[PDB]
RNA sequence: UGGGAGAGGUA
DNA sequence: ACCACAACGAGTTACCTCTCCAAGTGTCAAATTTACCCAATTTTATTCAATA
DNA sequence: TATTGAATAAAATTGGGTAAATTTGACACTATAATGGGTTCGCTCGTTGTGGT
């Protein structure tokens, strides 16, 4: 039954935007608020803005620590990139680079790698440096991982402050922050629940065969599901004619909901109700199953 | 999540056609409120047990004011107080189980509005609010 | 009757035209968005949906058994995205198309 | 019932007829009621239907359930008004 | 026109509140004829009145009964108007058809004017079949045939603007 | 549309034929040549009406010209289709069948009703064991059940002084032999004479049952069915596939096997063919009767081809996925969106933040109504390819039709109450609902993933609805308990926290300031700390026994930042409500108290204004997490 | 034993049991029984004189050159003068009827001329079924005028037999019945002119038939219990081969119906083989009752899966045109009617013979 | 044909493979299901296993 | 047209 | 009378995302429609005249 | 000078029926031997309905 079938690719970039769900490794999951600018993100003593801002309330209930230790770790990572950067930023020699990548190899107490570079040459020093000038990977085996001590070690070689807090300013006001707050690099996750996929809204689309509702889906442009719960809801306001217009004429009342689109084309926001053909397909079942069942005019 | 939503529902469905449908029943039953001092302490005091309801009948004491609370009436914050201040322990007001109407309760019967703060009005699906109410923290618990 | 794909499309302007080929298929490499047409689709002489708009007005006046539906393949709404490659599928026996 | 038939009774002047209630359970008071269509929107609607069926009973359609089901306006809120003015409508004439 | 669409749209039974607006321009032509003819006139307002919208709703019924009217289908040709005659198309071969000779080929079976008048007697009991033939009926068929032409109108101008 | 009461009953067999519209007969759907449905299938035309509205099925009367008319080469009536899902039909089945639910729908009914066993009921209607059903002689009495050696020795000894049957034909004749009120009035005798409680309720139930069926006026041998009613066949269409195949329905699968064996059974019982043969295709037509009525009731569910038993009409009206739960009480609805929710700190307790495509999409028929109002749409075409457009006049409508009309956000599972609220939507960018932070506590809402609906009140009276029940600034207290549901959460309250928590040498300590404005001019100039004990001159206010405010001054002992706190609070409580460290049950009371003594209008602009000064302070008071 | 199952095809296998196997000798003398059930109808239609006056009147109508002889007879050239053998025993059998053993000889004398006639089954149970209609409406004939004896009497009854079981044709028993006076009798006077209606359909059936009531009653209750017989011969054949039914059937189980629909088309398969048996072929009875069983459950399975007559003569006979047409192509092309040209081409063929 | 196709095509147990990133197809490659043809069926499992 | 299953995921 | 077994039903709410679901052709009796015949009734025009 | 109660042909409509066309479901088409079948259990909790001592 099929003559042709031609298959179309599309290619959409997708950027991030308020609403889309990220992530860290840690369980610290949740969604973009607001794309603020870099002017009026926080910023430290040397003018650099923070890119996210996260809330420390999240950590103590749900005692995800690691989280604040990758923050530490990371940064004591990106402040020994930004030596190695302005090193060769400077162009400075290959011994001082190669003496200062290999003090920061031995860091650890008890570590079992021995990274040496004196069997190193000069172009592949250069190019590690090269490729270690936006920070320095660090492998933290789970249950074997690096400790406070080697943390703030690694932090006083970077020469940043060994507690991993740091004083900011606000970039509104210009006034700094009262108490120092924690900054440092997350690696941080765009999560599949982009707001792209999941915002759909419909006024008036297709309905179903039997029973005259509504579709379901954003594929086949549905309606929202009001279901018992909603109903309880609106009974328990007392709300009578909202929940009567969402049963008959945003639904199955096939000779309502098309006088309710007309009056309100019509600019009169009153609806005529009837009986709904989900109810008449009830009715026509149980009159199937050989049971009598059947209105009574008064 | 399962359990405390099927028995929402089985509240929902038991409590789904109690509206008040009448201004004052007319009876003198009631419930002797009393606070609840199981174990070695007081759990629920008097105040909070007894406040927005509707009393059955007056207080009777000689005690230290000789207070008379009159019949019907809501016990708001302020008589909340007179009672502290007169020191009353056994309070009898109208409940919801007592009720003398047929096919619905009395306004005066259930007593307060726990939501607006005043009366109830007749015509609100109070068996609705109740069986959510309850059925609400069930995720808590 | 068969369903045509095919460049002309009933009651579209040539805003909708602009991206697609002779043959009535996308170009590869076209900046397209949402609402635009990929691959145009007419179904024969008869319809298979009626909106009650005008079924009213195919009923008191006459279906005229002709002036067939538009059927074509479109964009979904708030997609852009351009079109990186196509691919058609003739059934086996039949002259395929010139962009096939 | 049996309070509305004792009201009467002793209206009229008869003896009446005594009782003893009964602490059925949340799920036997739903099922239950006599809202046939309420018991069987809410469970068992093969017994309901059959027992409503057997019986041949009729739903008054009192409660939120029956009014949500047919597509009315509820008994409660900015419907009371409007449903007990249906009920003096049809019992005046 | 737009009393051609709706009594026309009324009658099918399609947009089903136009049929009201067809009685309510019946009366307002019933209204128009009234004054050039005599034994319509002979009345007060409100009892004239009342009783020349019941004729225009009965007229309108009269125009509104068709072939998928409730009880008036055609028993024999089943509302075609068309039937096979077996001696003809035995004598000539060739498929011949006739007119139904039950319902003479208009399909259903029209209403009487008579429950009309029994409808309208029980307010003005003393005009008789002598004086609803002579006077009520000519207008009876008056708005019929106006309606008639109002359709027809009606359809001029819709495939003026169609075709 | 005017109808009081919903009255149920058994369907009489005339009652049956009275509802249809012609005998089914033969069990083809539709011919697979050509989409045309057979002439007396489950599909006829002929019987249920016309598949196009105003068109006869061989094409000879297309027209709205026949109104209706029975189109003598293919007998269709021109009418509209739907008519389809309205008509239904009957098929007459040769033996009489029982229906599985009034048998097997514990307790049975017909047991009850005639006092027998219902195993040996089943055993009757399995045509293993004959039941007597009249004799003229004492040795067989009413419903004695025998089996086949002991009928055939009575068949020797009497013949035809008694007469046994076999099958639902026998309890047929057992239930229309049977009298109503002698059989009550003998159980009203036979009720006195027991002691036992559950002989006396098994007396108590049978003559309940009889004085129901006596009261309601049907008759019991209905019971029985002797014809079968059709669903109309829009009520189990034939959806096609995209393979060009089809997914046929469990009811025209159902309906397939009951004529089948109904019409086998018509060829069987004319061709006089064997008993044993005759009595096989019975049981088989009683098997197919009870599985399309209920499928895993009495056997084995009939299953599909695909290994999966096969939906009946009673599996259509139950469940969760039946019809009540599933299209009755809940329904789809239309005017209505979903999208992820994201904050809204710089909202008001009555204001949402809506998309702009959301809610373009949401008010459209709202905004052809305002584009035709202003006459800038000539048609509704027009406005239509208008806002397919989206021109800056539509946006300018868009924000006319959005202003002043509330709608609804709701949180699923909703529940209590307040999983729905009313909000004034503000038109965003974006893609996210923006939701106030002080109704998240009674939506149970977070920002980490969750989603809500929007649904748009039509009518005057559901805007009124909106407006003066479900707005979220209707709703302070709960309806659970008398407590406020707009609590702080954990933001503005570490930030109230801060402001208000003391510190012993912090800066500028012991200063006596003019008040609460020079208060704040020396925090925001860095002339003293948040937490310096200070002094300063508050001019609080106090309701008299009357409803009037009196006014008094005095110098207090407290800091700065409880000093700038009582900017905000309101004008009728006292400084002990601020004078100390606040925590989350300190601002919950602190609303509470500021309810109770004014209202609800200053509680709502003051649970705004604490979670103002709570966010902008937790903001400047830079708290972090450390690992030290 | 019976009680707790539920699965029908399990019932079934239980309640087909009790028959037995038959041996090789089984299908032979039960086929024997057959032969003797319609040995025993033709025989006793044989000596009916109004059978033979409709065969011979059959046979000056199939002698008018409307259609062969094949479809008449199988076999004993020799019909036409055997049937001037016939038409002799006709007249021997309208002369000397009056006289009252010449009456038994002759007509014993047409039941063994009746037997050598080897004709077709289809004329054969088309003939003897226009008997069937006739002794029916004279049996709800006796049944009505035994009704009527009944439906105004509230007595005894007994005594109307033992004053009926004689000639009751004439007014004796009438009279007799009457006469002695019960008290029924006074008040039976009522029923004189229906029980002289039906003196009056007694002397209508003595022309009609030249033969009184009671011989015809009696062959009447001979050949109802001879095809009573032979249908309860046909019943114990078919009871006991059900199991090759479901050994055909076993292996069309999962290709469309369930496993009961197959066995029951296979029962009518079944039914069908036995009704047009033949025994005397040498093959037992397996061998032909599995092609109609195979043949049944196949087509059900794949079921499951003047002016006018003149240019119809024309088409349907192909005269002169390209091409012929069968039943369907005018069928289609003329008129909905499909099989009522098939009556016209009779009417025509009738009409032209 | 019919079976493995049956199988591989529309068992409980051949699914659409996740992959987003390169760790979601070597998890879906390494999962293990207690449910399918002949194990556990999940609406009627507690807390025991 | 748009139904029903199965699998997975989010709150 | 009391105990020990079978069968039904129920198990949160939405939301999404995917995939998958052999060949007409001629013949017969019955019953079914169908074109049509005809009384009963009754709807509509048409004559008399008789009040106005 | 006129409009209309009573009366009456009279043709259309309702209802019933009826003999002749016409559908409609079935059946033909045929003979080595064959003779008894494949289909769910790791769910719990509770409730109500059935059968022995
Ligand atoms: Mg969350
Ligand atoms: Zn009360
Ligand atoms: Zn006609
Ligand atoms: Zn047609």
């Amino acid at each position: 039954g099929v003559l042709k079938i031609v298959k179309v690719y599309l290619a959409v970039k997708r950027r991030i935007q308020p609403g889309d769900k990220m992530a860290g490794r840690h369980g610290n999951k949740g969604v973009i608020s607001k794309i603020n600018p870099i002017e009026d993100m926080p910023y430290d003593e040397n003018g650099t803005p923070v890119d996210i801002v996260l809330n420390p309330l999240g950590v103590p209930s749900r005692m995800n620590i690691g989280q604040i230790l990758e923050t530490h770790l990371g940064m004591a990572a990106k402040g020994i990139g930004d030596k190695i950067n302005a090193m060769l930023k400077q162009q400075q020699e290959v011994a001082k680079l190669r003496e200062f990548i290999q003090r920061a190899y031995d860091l650890g107490a008890d570590v079992r790698q021995k990274v040496d570079l004196s069997t190193f040459s000069d172009e592949e020093v250069m190019r590690l440096a090269e490729n270690l000038r936006k920070g320095m990977p660090i492998a933290t085996p789970v249950f074997d991982g690096a400790k406070e001590a080697e943390i703030k070690e690694l932090l006083k070689l970077g020469d940043l402050p060994t507690s991993g807090q740091i004083r900011l300013y606000d970039g509104r006001t210009g006034e700094q922050f009262e108490r120092p707050v924690t900054v440092g690099y997350m690696y941080m996750l765009k999560l599949n629940h982009l707001v792209d996929d999941k915002m759909h809204a419909r006024s008036t689309g297709s309905y179903s065969l039997v029973t005259q509702q509504p579709l379901g889906g954003k594929a086949q442009f549905g309606g929202q599901r009001f279901g018992e719960m909603e109903v309880w809801a609106l009974e328990a306001y007392g709300a009578a004619y909202t929940l009567q217009e969402m049963l008959t004429v945003k639904s199955d009342d096939v000779n309502g909901r098309t006088k309710m689109y007309k009056n309100i084309v019509d600019g009169n926001h009153q609806m005529e109700p009837g009986m709904p053909e989900s109810f008449n397909v009830l009715l026509k079942e149980i009159r199937s199953l050989g049971i009598n069942i059947e209105l009574e005019d008064e | 999540t399962a359990n405390s939503g099927y028995l929402t529902r089985r509240l929902v469905d038991v409590a789904q056609d109690l509206v008040v449908t009448e201004d004052d029943c007319g009876t003198h039953e009631g419930i002797m409120m009393t606070p609840v001092i199981e174990g070695g302490d007081v759990k629920e005091p008097l105040r909070d047990r007894v406040l927005g309801r509707v009393t059955a009948e007056d207080v009777l004491k000689p005690g230290t004011a000789d207070i008379l609370v009159p019949r019907n009436t809501l016990l708001h914050e302020q008589w909340c107080d007179l009672l502290e201040e007169n020191s009353v322990d056994a309070v009898k007001v109208r409940s919801v189980v007592s009720c003398d109407t047929d096919f619905g309760v009395c306004a005066h019967c259930y007593g307060r509005d726990l939501a607006r703060g005043h009366i109830i009005n007749k015509g609100e699906a109070i068996g609705v609010i109740a069986a959510q109410s309850i059925g609400e923290p069930g995720t808590q618990l | 009757g068969p369903e045509e794909i095919t460049a002309d499309i009933p009651n579209v302007g040539e805003a909708a035209l602009s991206k697609l080929d002779e043959s009535g298929i996308v170009y590869i490499g076209a900046e397209v968005t949402g609402g635009d047409i990929l691959v145009g689709k007419v179904t024969p002489k008869g319809e298979t949906q009626l909106t009650p708009e005008e079924k009213l007005l195919r009923a008191i006046f006459g279906e005229k058994a002709s002036d067939v539906k538009d059927s074509s393949l479109r964009v979904p709404n708030g997609v852009s995205g351009t079109v990186i490659d196509v691919q058609v599928f003739t059934r086996d026996g039949v002259e395929k198309d010139k962009r096939a | 019932r049996v309070k509305i038939a004792n009201r009467e009774l002793e209206a009229n002047g008869k003896v009446g007829a005594t009782y003893s209630r009964d602490l059925l359970g949340i799920t036997k008071a739903s099922l239950a009621t006599e809202s046939f269509i309420s018991a069987a929107s809410f469970q068992e609607t093969t017994r309901v239907l059959t027992e409503a069926a057997v019986a041949g009973k009729r739903d008054e359609l009192r409660g939120l359930k029956e009014n949500v089901i047919v597509g009315r306006l509820i008994p409660a809120g900015t419907g009371y008004a409007y449903h007990q003015d249906r009920m003096r409508r049809r019992a005046a004439g | 026109a737009g009393f051609g669409m709706a009594a026309f749209c009324g009658k099918h039974e399609l947009s089903q509140n136009d049929k009201q607006k067809a009685i309510n321009y019946l009366m307002q032509f019933a209204h128009k004829v009234s004054g050039k003819y005599r034994g319509v006139a002979k009345l007060e307002g409100n009892t004239k009145a009342k009783v020349l919208q019941v004729l225009a709703t009965f007229a309108y019924a009269d125009y509104c009964r068709s072939a998928a009217t409730p009880g008036a289908r055609c028993r024999d040709c089943h509302g075609t108007g068309r039937a096979v005659d077996i001696a003809k198309t035995e004598l000539w071969g060739r498929v011949v058809e006739k007119e139904c000779g039950r319902c003479k080929g208009v399909g259903y079976s029209r209403m009487p004017a008579s429950a009309a008048y029994r409808a309208v007697t029980m307010l003005i009991p003393n005009l008789t079949q002598p004086t609803w033939s002579r006077t009520v009926k000519p207008l009876y068929d008056a708005l019929v045939v106006q309606c008639h032409k109002e359709e027809s109108i009606a359809d001029n101008i819709l495939n003026a603007v169609t075709r | 549309e005017e109808f009081d009461a919903i009255k149920i009953a058994l369907a009489s067999p005339d009652m049956i034929r009275s509802w249809s519209f012609g005998e089914v007969k033969k069990p083809e759907t539709i011919n697979y040549r050509t989409f045309k449905p057979e002439r007396d299938g489950l599909f006829c035309a002929r019987i249920f009406g016309p598949v196009k509205d105003y068109e006869c099925l061989c094409g000879k009367y297309k027209r709205l010209k026949h109104r209706g008319v029975i189109c003598e080469k293919c007998g269709v009536e021109v009418t509209q289709t739907k008519v389809r899902r309205e008509r239904m039909g009957h098929i007459e089945l040769a033996s009489p069948t029982a229906h599985i639910w009034f048998l097997k729908s514990l307790p049975s009914r017909i047991g009850l009703l005639l006092d027998m066993p219902l195993r040996d009921i089943e055993r009757v209607l399995y045509f293993e064991s004959y039941v007597v059903i009249e004799g003229g002689m004492t040795n067989l009495e009413r419903q004695q059940i025998l089996t086949e050696e002991q009928y055939l020795d009575a068949l020797e000894e009497f013949g035809d002084e008694f007469d046994a049957k076999m099958g639902a034909e026998a309890i047929q004749a057992l239930l229309k032999s049977m009298d109503l009120e002698q059989e009550c009035e003998q159980l009203r005798e036979e009720l006195n004479e027991t002691n036992s409680e559950t002989k006396r309720k098994k007396l108590t139930k049978r003559i309940k049952l009889l004085e129901a069926f006596v009261q309601s006026g049907n008759k019991p041998e209905w019971m029985i069915l002797t014809v079968l009613p059709v669903l109309p066949p829009d009520l189990r269409p034939l959806v096609p596939l995209d393979g060009g195949r089809f997914a046929t329905s469990d009811l025209n699968d159902l309906y397939r096997r009951v004529i089948n064996r109904n019409n086998r059974l018509k060829r069987l019982l004319d061709l006089a063919a064997p008993d044993i043969i005759v009595r096989n295709e019975k049981r088989m037509l009683q098997e197919a009767v009870d599985a399309l009525l209920d499928n895993g009731r009495r056997g084995r569910a009939i299953t599909g081809s695909n290994k999966r038993p096969l939906k009946s009409l009673a599996d259509m009206i139950k469940g969760k996925q039946g019809r009540f739960r599933q299209n009755l009480l809940g329904k789809r609805v239309d005017y209505s969106g979903r999208s992820v929710i994201t904050v809204g700190p710089y909202l008001r307790l009555h204001q949402c933040g809506l998309p702009k495509k959301m809610a373009l999409e949401l008010f459209k028929p709202f905004i052809y109504g305002k584009l035709e109002l202003r006459g800038l749409a000539t048609t509704i075409k027009a406005a239509k390819k208008m806002v397919e457009r989206e021109e800056a006049v539509v946006w300018d409508i868009l924000d006319e039709v959005i202003r002043e009309h509330p709608v609804l956000l709701n949180r699923a599972p909703t529940l209590h109450r307040l999983g729905i609220q009313a909000f004034e939507p503000v038109l965003i960018e974006g893609k996210a609902i923006q939701l106030h932070p002080l109704v998240c506590a009674a939506y149970n809402a977070d920002f980490d993933g969750d989603q809500m609906a929007v649904h748009v009140p039509l009518t005057l009276e559901a805007q009124l609805e909106a407006r003066a029940l479900m707005m979220s600034t209707n709703n302070i207290l709960s309806p659970a308990n008398g407590e406020p549901i707009i609590v702080p959460s954990q933001d503005v309250v570490l930030g109230l926290y801060y402001m208000t928590r003391d510190c012993v040498n912090a800066k500028g300590e012991g200063m006596v300031l003019t008040g609460p404005k020079e208060a704040e001019r020396l925090y925001r100039s860095g002339l003293a700390s948040l937490h310096a004990r200070v002094k300063v001159r508050i001019t609080e206010y106090e309701k008299d026994a009357n409803g009037e405010l009196v006014a008094k001054t005095s110098l207090k002992d407290t800091t700065v930042g409880r000093a700038i706190l009582w900017m905000i609070v309101p004008k009728g409580l006292p400084y002990s409500i601020v004078n100390q460290a606040l925590g989350k049950k300190a601002i919950s009371k602190m609303l509470n108290t500021c309810y109770r003594i004014l209202g609800l209008k200053p509680t709502v602009i003051f649970a705004d204004q604490i979670m103002y000064t709570g966010f902008a302070y937790a903001a400047r008071s830079g708290a972090s997490v450390g690992i030290d | 034993e019976i009680g707790r199952t539920t699965d029908p095809v399990r019932m079934y296998m239980r309640e087909m049991g009790t028959v037995e196997l038959l041996t090789r000798e089984g299908e032979i003398d039960i086929a024997k029984r057959i032969e003797d059930g319609i040995n025993q109808v033709q025989c006793s239609v044989a000596e009916y004189p109004e059978a033979i006056t409709y065969l011979l009147e059959q046979y000056d109508r199939v002698e008018a050159e409307e259609a062969r002889l094949s479809d008449l007879i199988t076999g004993f050239e020799l019909a036409r003068e055997k049937f001037a053998e016939l038409r002799a025993q006709y007249v021997v059998t309208r002369d000397t009827i009056k006289a009252h053993a010449t009456a038994q000889e002759e007509i014993l004398k047409l039941s063994e001329v009746f037997k050598q006639f080897r004709l077709v089954p289809k004329q054969f149970d088309y003939l003897v079924n226009s008997m069937r209609v006739m002794m029916d409406r004279v049996r709800t004939q006796e049944r009505l005028i035994m009704k009527l004896c009944v439906e105004q009497c509230k007595m005894p009854k007994k005594n109307f037999i033992t004053l009926f079981t004689g000639n009751e044709t004439s007014d004796t028993w009438f009279n007799a019945a009457i006469a002695m006076n019960k008290p029924w009798s006074e008040k039976l006077h009522d029923v004189s002119e229906e029980v002289h209606r039906a003196l009056q359909k007694l002397q209508q059936i003595e022309e009609e038939t030249g033969l009184t009531i009671e011989q015809v009653k009696d062959i009447n209750r001979r050949m109802s219990i001879g095809e009573a017989k032979a249908r309860r011969a046909k019943k114990e054949m078919v009871e006991a081969n059900l199991r090759l039914v479901i050994s055909i059937a076993k292996k069309y189980t999962n290709r469309g119906l369930q496993f009961l629909d197959l066995i029951q088309e296979g029962n009518i398969g079944l039914m069908k083989a036995v009704d047009k048996f033949e025994y005397r072929r040498g093959y037992k009875f397996s061998t032909y009752a599995t092609w109609w069983i195979r043949q049944a459950i196949t087509r059900s399975i794949a079921d499951q899966a003047t002016a006018r007559e003149a240019k119809v003569l024309r088409m349907r006979f192909g005269i002169d045109m390209n091409t012929d047409y069968t039943l369907e192509e005018v069928g289609k092309q003329f008129d909905v009617t499909r099989e009522r040209i098939r009556q016209i081409e009779a009417k025509a063929l009738r009409k032209l013979r | 044909s019919a079976a493995v196709k049956e199988f591989f095509g529309s068992s409980q147990l051949s699914q659409f493979m996740d992959q987003n990133n390169p760790l979601s197809e070597i998890t879906h490659k390494r999962r293990i299901s207690a449910l399918g043809p002949g194990g556990l069926t999940r609406e009627r499992a507690g807390f025991e296993v």
